RNA sequence: GUGAAAUUCUUGGACCGGCGCAAGACGGACCAGAGCGAAAGCAUUUGCCAAGAAUGUUUUCAUUAAUCAAGAACGAAAGUCGGAGGUUCGAAGACGAUCAGAUACCGUCGUAGUUCCGACCAUAAACGAUGCCGACCGGCGAUGCGGCGGCGUUAUUCCCAUGACCCGCCGGGCAGCUUCCGGGAAACCAAAGUCUUUGGGUUCCGGGGGGAGUAUGGUUGCAAAGCUGAAACUUAAAGGAAUUGACGG
């Protein structure tokens, strides 16, 4: 096709492109609010963290680094934050 | 491609277009830099302090939260590391690839990448005296390298 | 054995004779070369393991 | 990996915290009852190690064994003489947990 | 001749050449 | 095999051999023969199996890196 | 000229490849030249099937096969005829030749 | 200043006994007159007495090594091997 | 005796070929081969209770 | 053993079959237009030791980079030196055949070598006969690694994870098919394209065929040889890609 549009690509391919290749970079990583069983205070997790994460109340991890996500320990609720 | 490999990799981190702090954040600048001081007095250093506190803490970015860079800030409270971090490493690289060296003399293989190794240590070493974090007569020996690092 | 594969052999080394009987007991066992060569194929990975015990 | 833990906590043990180099100042502050951690190169002669312990026994203070000798224990400590027997007054890195 | 034994001949002619050289 | 049936023996096992080794694997051209004979001349056959030498690697095969040049 | 892309082998990100020696004629050979023919052939000729299994003490044997695979330099295959030449545009393609199961 | 091109310590021997003669002895001489580590001390003085006798100045210890080096190649692959055969002599 | 009756009908690589499938999928696992490395002294009594009761 | 033979081994039991023992090589099939490595090259298991690409990253430094005379490391095989080892194969050599001759092709034996450790040498059709870094310019189906997302099937368990398949997306690779992108003398090449519409950066290097990679000088090497490297003279072609024919044991 000779007259694709560039200058307004759809949220789709938009998406699909590699996070350089975009129209403007866009990371594809966010944070996210993880709550851990029996404990009240929430914690704010990088989704794609190296480190493993431990509540300050309770000797307990929240993830466990992988190659690309952060695996969430089983039993641990999470939102994303501001999408 | 890589300086001393021939790969041509894209891995990298795609920064956002907004600089702004996220409203969620409550950690202040003060607060940030508390945070780089405890964590640079248990020794880490400035990679590790921003893997940190990016992973546990929530800040994106210490520039965008604080205005200054974590180098920046360790030098100014004055627990900067004498050597440049990427710099140190390289040393601590060469020295363990000299000490496997000594002991396996037919690892070419070894040899080879202790020669690219070492040249990258005096290029950037060039680079630091250039811009003068370095003294001007700092040269790296291969025989006294060893008790500088780790 | 009565019904059982027929790619198996056995070694059967005879220890004792008495009268006109060789007694035999177990020496080892092999698969059978046709067997070993079918079970070959290309595309495919095969594991091998050893153990003195 | 546990070598190459105890060379970087000996390091920032070093520049940090207050130590001591060498095995008549180590028996010293041993006996003021100072010392909360004592390494021995493997290195070292087997009287003096034992004699070390014994001291570290009677003063209920850690003994750790360098895997090393004593020129790489110098090393580790960032010198360039050999150090055969240190002591650590405080660590200033929890080397040594409280 | 092939290229390889036209090397060799001269590889054996420079040995004589230079023996006669060391000669004098 | 008239051997064997004087001797008094009726059925054979079958062992199938070719050179093996570093050397050739396919058996030559008399094992069809002298198997089919075997049946034919009333002795019984069982088991039939190749036992050609197999290397799991050899020492070098004679005729030098150019083979036999024919 | 350049006859082959492949120059007549299946070495592509490789730098050497450990030789082999032909069946035929025991010459060195590299593994993906080499010209090979998995042959999987029943151990008795189909002429003397009726006469081994008459005679056979078993009644539901079946006969064994005999897997051989063998590896040929390009002059002993040619010579052999297991392959031929074939035209400038027919060199270009890869399918082995039918079965011929009818 | 450099005073040697290439014969180093067999200087001594002037023009005789052959150059491959005097080359292969070189290598010999310099790990003969050599210093080494000592593994009991850390100090680089243990050096030959007498052939295979090796003794360090400080500790005063004194080992069985190798006629020119302080061990030979034979004897640390022997070192090892026993070691090896210790262990599974036992469990 | 109880290990050449549970190679017999292959046990062993049943059992293995039930576990590897957690890793990768396997088919046609077998005991290839056993060989008899060392024997113990040869005690007749044991030998008549392989072969008799 | 061969086309056929013969040299050779054999009633002294050769070959064959069985059981053992020893030694040194070699790691089949799995093994692929698959992987890794700067190339050379790299394939039995397990452990140790450092190293690495790619991927992931809202980590860090902040221009630290690209190519590179001189110089440096590695560099198949053969060859050289010293020490072990020498099963097989096998330059030289011997013999048997073949032949008009046969110093060969074929066969029997067999030295150096081939194996290991240490030191040299620095050459290969060391090839993709194709410099590196960077951008752009078609389509398609695969494959390897990493990551991401989804109907389902499967493994344990009570469920998700996690493996194995299935369908996709992204990045970096090894490649393949196809195309009037374009180029080319053409063969062909998605690079050998974006070149008279000629300029992204930079290194090496060719100037008709021979003489000649020769002579000489220098330099390296234990040697063999490696690097650098002419001229006199001679010649009208030598070459490349395709077409037609002729010919092919
Ligand atoms: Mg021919
Ligand atoms: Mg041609
Ligand atoms: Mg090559
Ligand atoms: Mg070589
Ligand atoms: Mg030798
Ligand atoms: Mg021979
Ligand atoms: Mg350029
Ligand atoms: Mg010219
Ligand atoms: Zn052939
Ligand atoms: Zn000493």
């Amino acid at each position: 096709p000779l007259a694709k549009d560039l200058l307004h690509p759809s949220p789709e391919e938009e998406k699909r492109k590699h996070k350089k290749k975009r129209l403007v970079q866009s990371p594809n990583s966010y944070f996210m609010d993880v709550k851990c069983p029996g404990c009240y205070k929430i914690t704010t997790v990088f989704s794609h963290a190296q480190t493993v994460v431990l509540c300050v109340g309770c000797s307990t991890v929240l993830c466990q680094p992988t190659g690309g996500k952060a695996r969430l320990t089983e039993g641990c609720s999470f939102r994303r934050k501001q999408h | 491609g890589r300086m001393h490999a021939p790969g041509k990799g894209l891995s990298q981190s795609a920064l956002p277009y907004r600089r702004s702090v996220p409203t969620w954040l409550k950690l202040t600048s003060d607060d940030v830099k508390e945070q780089i001081y405890k964590l640079a007095k248990k020794g880490l250093t400035p990679s590790q302090i921003g893997v940190i506190l990016r992973d546990s803490h929530g800040v994106a970015q210490v520039r965008f939260v604080t205005g200054n860079k974590i180098l920046r800030i360790l030098k100014s409270k004055g627990l900067a590391p004498d050597l440049p971090e990427d710099l140190y490493h390289l040393i601590k690289k060469a020295v363990a690839v000299r000490k496997h060296l000594e002991r396996n003399r037919k690892d070419k293989d070894a040899k080879f990448r202790l020669i690219l190794i070492e040249s990258r240590i005096h290029r950037l070493a060039r680079y630091y005296k250039t811009k003068r974090v370095l003294p001007p007569n700092w040269k790296y020996e291969s025989s006294t390298a060893s008790a500088l690092v780790a | 054995q009565n019904d059982e594969v027929a790619f198996r052999k056995f070694k059967l080394i005879t220890e004792d004779v008495q009268g006109k009987n060789c007694l035999t007991n177990f020496h080892g066992m092999d698969l059978t070369r046709d067997k070993m060569c079918s079970m070959v194929k290309k595309w495919q990975t095969m594991i091998e393991a050893h153990v003195d015990v | 990996k546990s070598l190459e833990s105890i060379n970087s906590r000996l390091q920032l043990v070093m520049k940090s915290g207050k130590y001591v180099l060498g095995y008549k100042q180590t028996l010293k502050m041993i006996r003021q009852g100072k010392a909360k951690l004592v390494i021995l190169a493997n290195n070292c002669p087997a009287l003096r190690k034992s004699e070390i312990e014994y001291y570290a026994m009677l003063a209920k203070t850690g003994v750790h064994h360098y895997s090393g000798n004593n020129i790489e224990l110098g090393t580790a400590c960032g010198k360039y003489y050999r150090v055969c027997t240190l002591a650590i007054i405080d660590p200033g890195d929890s080397d040594i947990i409280r | 001749m092939r290229a390889k034994w036209r090397k060799k001949r001269m590889r054996r002619l420079k040995r004589k050449r230079r023996k006669m050289r060391q000669r004098s | 095999a008239q051997r064997c049936k004087e001797l008094g023996i009726t059925a054979l096992h079958i062992k199938l051999r070719a050179t093996g080794g570093n050397r050739t694997k396919t058996p030559g051209p008399g094992a069809q023969s002298a198997l089919r004979a075997l049946a034919r001349s009333g002795m019984k056959i069982g088991r039939i199996e190749d036992v050609t030498p197999i290397p799991s690697d050899s020492t070098r095969r004679k005729g030098g890196r150019r083979g036999r040049r024919l | 000229t350049k006859k082959r892309r492949n120059n007549g082998r299946a070495k592509k990100g490789r730098g050497h490849v450990q030789p082999i020696r032909c069946t035929n004629c025991a010459r060195c050979v590299p593994k993906d030249k080499a010209i090979k023919k998995f042959v999987i052939r029943n151990i008795v000729e189909a002429a003397a099937v009726r006469d081994i299994s008459e005679a056979s003490v078993f009644d539901a044997y079946v006969l064994p096969k005999l897997y051989v695979k063998l590896h040929y330099c390009v002059s002993c295959a040619i010579h052999s005829k297991v392959v031929r030449n074939r035209s400038r545009e027919a060199r270009k393609d890869r399918t082995p030749p039918p079965r011929f199961r009818p | 200043a450099k005073r040697t091109k290439k014969v180093g310590i067999v200087g001594k021997y002037g023009t005789r006994y052959g150059a491959s003669l005097r080359k292969m002895v070189k290598k010999i001489e310099i790990s003969q007159h050599a210093k080494y580590t000592c593994s009991f001390c850390g100090k680089t003085k243990m050096k030959r007495r007498a052939v295979g006798i090796w003794h360090c100045g400080s500790c005063m210890k004194t080992v069985a090594g190798g006629a020119w080096t302080y061990n030979t190649t034979s004897a640390v692959t022997v070192k090892s091997a026993i070691r090896r055969l210790k262990e599974l002599k036992d469990q | 005796k109880e290990v050449v009756n549970k190679l017999i009908p292959d046990s062993i690589g049943k059992d293995i070929e039930k576990a590897c499938q957690s890793i990768y999928p396997l088919h046609d696992v077998f005991v290839r081969k056993v060989k008899m490395l060392k024997k113990p002294k040869f005690e007749l009594g044991k030998l008549m209770e392989l072969h008799g009761e």
